[PDB]
């Protein structure tokens, strides 16, 4: 398979700051069919980004998808309290599709 | 317009199986796939495979094909994943997820992105 690693696995910001997630890829992600996906506690994965850089109706223009080859972002600006989440990668460049491990965006807490 | 819906959580014990449904209502009239995805707890997501109502094709990820089964009844556009003999191990939730297809026309090649997510199956192996 193309594995799909995502790293830091974990990341801690705060609301209004950019955030900026990477997925690097084993091998080449063929035509750039790499998907980014949100989830929320709780809830199903959402469709963030397809194609590396396309966005769905209905999704704000805060997030934004880049890159090809073996090497993609996903950015989100002005962080907003539903943007703590967890974020999966996705290659459908072959047949048989993998997610990456998923990176966990959460509030910097000052311990 | 399109919406997944699937079917309610289960309790199982060892050995047995089940059968978990995913309904698809809305969108257009085309070769579709529903794919099935599963996330263990506190675990990331998988793709198990998929099924194209429409044509009666279906497609498995290696590593779950000897243990599962995939089908779907055409006429009410709801796929199927049997689970065939569970362990604890196959605790978690099972989303279905719709591929739509690329490019102008009904009858296509699903992209491999998923647009449109069931609420999740969460099946638990008791004993």
């Amino acid at each position: 398979e193309i594995v799909l690693t995502q790293s830091p696995g974990t990341q801690s910001l705060s609301p209004g700051e950019r955030a900026t997630l990477s997925c690097r890829a084993s091998q080449s992600v063929g035509n750039n069919k790499l998907a980014w996906y949100q989830q929320r506690p709780g809830q199903a994965p959402r469709l963030l980004i397809y194609g590396a850089s396309s966005r769905p109706s209905g999704v704000a223009d805060r997030f934004s998808g880049s890159g090809s080859g073996t090497d993609f972002t996903l950015t989100i600006s002005r962080l907003e309290p539903e943007d703590f989440a967890v974020y999966y990668c996705q290659q459908y460049g072959q047949s048989l599709s993998t997610f990456g491990q998923g990176t966990k965006v959460e509030v910097k807490l000052v311990p | 317009q399109v919406q997944l819906v699937q079917s309610g959580a289960e309790v199982k014990r060892p050995g047995s199986s089940v059968t978990v449904s995913c309904k698809a209502s809305g969108g257009s009239f085309s070769t579709y796939a529903l794919s099935w995805v599963r996330q263990a707890p506190g675990r990331g997501l998988e793709w198990m495979g998929g099924v194209i109502p429409l044509l009666t094709i279906t497609n498995y990820a290696p590593r779950f094909q000897g243990r599962i089964t995939i089908t779907a009844d055409r006429s009410t556009s709801t796929a199927y994943l049997e689970l065939n003999s569970l362990r604890p191990e196959d605790t978690a939730v099972y989303y279905c997820a719709r591929e739509g297809t690329t490019g102008w026309g009904w009858l296509g090649k699903p992209i491999g992105a998923f647009a449109h997510w069931g609420q999740g199956t969460l099946v638990t192996v008791s004993s």
